[PDB]
């Protein structure tokens, strides 16, 4: 019964900066993976348990992904926003709830960011 | 009347244990998808407990009810020579299941080439030979002379024999079991996905739990006897009475009668197999 909560939405004009955040809550043994997905599902950012990051093809690495382990939090820093980035962004996570159990993921609600 | 209560209780317990250890063998020997190298070791443990609860325990029951050995002198040696071999074979069988699970967990992709059928059968034969040597080794080495009444059947209390038996039958496999399970628990804690799929991972993570339940029952049942015997044998000040001694070796027989209930409760193929065998 693990639930995720997102924060950091807004609506402004182009040429600005923002920061999104996602955080888990419930009974967890460990968390293994997080990420962010645009719009329709497509990868834009993903981090691991160790720290080896990765990115997507439609963005040329201009965003920044970071993870706080002790509070189970993942962030996203957006800067120099283009007018073609008006969509709905979603969070994700993977977890386990016991040492003798099965790996299973779980999505989140979503957040809206509008840019011109 | 006091013999009727003890007779009814011990007869009911023995008649439960024989049918349990026959049903465990039959449920594996009937079905076809339960044919692997791990389940044959469970069949071996069931064979050892079946021989114990069908040969040894009635004569100790009659000995406890009556109060004197009333069958002769030649049987007093055969009974005390089978009584050690059965328990030693059961403990070394548990140790080899622990070694098999360690090799299965730590190398999950090169398992069906390392643990073949031939090496499993040869390891079974080596375990039975080592048990038969280490059981009746010191029994014919610390041989003491016999009394002249022949209605009594007692056991040895030389400290060399007690030390050798307690060191070679209980405390030697226990260290191997604890080392293997410590390394296996650290690897299961530190890893994400074992065999490259979700289904093989969640199928591999449950047999280890079942064998933990079996080992946890066995240690709890057989520890106080092997902890109260050599202390009273070496230091003769803290020797206990003759009434608290008679429970710490009946717990070890209750273990053999209570073992075959673990498999239907903590599984879902064993329950279906037991119900399908009882259907006929
Ligand atoms: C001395 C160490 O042995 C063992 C060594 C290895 C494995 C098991 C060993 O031991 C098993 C328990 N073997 C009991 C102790 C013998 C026994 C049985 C019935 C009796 O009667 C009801 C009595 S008796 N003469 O005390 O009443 C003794």
């Amino acid at each position: 019964q693990v639930q995720l909560q997102e924060s950091g939405g807004g609506l402004v004009q182009a040429g600005e900066s923002l920061r999104l955040s996602c955080a888990a809550s419930g009974t967890i043994f460990r968390l293994y993976d997080m990420g962010w997905y645009r719009r329709q599902r497509e990868l834009v950012a993903s981090i691991t348990s160790g720290g080896s990051t990765k990115y997507g093809d439609s963005v040329k690495g201009r965003f920044t992904i970071s993870r706080d382990n002790a509070k189970n939090t993942v962030y996203l820093q957006m800067s120099s926003l283009k007018p073609e980035d008006t969509a709905v962004y979603y969070c994700n996570a993977e977890y386990r709830t016991g040492i003798w159990e099965e790996l299973l993921d779980g999505w989140g609600q979503g957040t809206q960011v509008t840019v011109s | 009347s006091k013999a009727i209560l003890l007779g009814v209780i011990l007869g009911g317990l023995i008649l439960f244990g024989v049918l349990g250890n026959i049903l465990v063998i039959l449920s594996v020997a009937c079905h076809r998808h339960l044919h692997s190298v791990t389940h044959y070791y469970i069949v071996n443990l069931a064979v050892a407990d079946l021989l114990l609860t069908s040969t040894v325990l009635p004569f100790s029951a009659i000995f406890e009810v009556l109060g004197y050995w009333a069958f002769g002198r030649v049987f007093c040696n055969i009974w005390a020579a089978v009584d050690v071999l059965c328990c030693t074979a059961r403990i070394w069988g548990l140790c080899i299941i622990s070694i098999d699970r360690y090799i299965g967990v730590s190398y999950p992709l090169r398992y069906p080439t390392i643990v073949t059928q031939r090496r499993g059968l040869m390891a079974l034969l080596c375990v039975w030979a080592l048990s038969l040597v280490i059981s009746i080794g010191p029994l014919f080495g610390w041989r003491q002379p016999a009394p002249e009444d022949e209605t009594i059947c007692q056991i040895n209390e030389e400290p060399g024999y007690v030390l050798f038996s307690a060191l070679g039958s209980f405390y030697l496999p226990l260290a191997i079991i604890l080392v293997m399970y410590t390394l296996m628990i650290l690897r299961l804690k530190s890893v994400r996905l074992l065999s490259g799929s979700r289904e093989k991972d969640r199928n591999l993570r449950r047999i280890t739990r079942l064998v933990l339940i079996v080992v946890g029952c066995f240690v709890l049942c057989w520890l106080p006897f092997f902890l109260v015997m050599p202390i009273g044998s070496f230091f003769p000040d803290f020797k206990p009475s003759e009434t608290v001694f008679k429970i710490v070796f009946w717990l070890g027989y209750l273990n053999s009668c209570i073992n075959p209930i673990i498999y239907p409760c903590s599984s879902q193929e064993f329950k279906k197999a037991f119900q399908n065998v009882l259907r006929i």
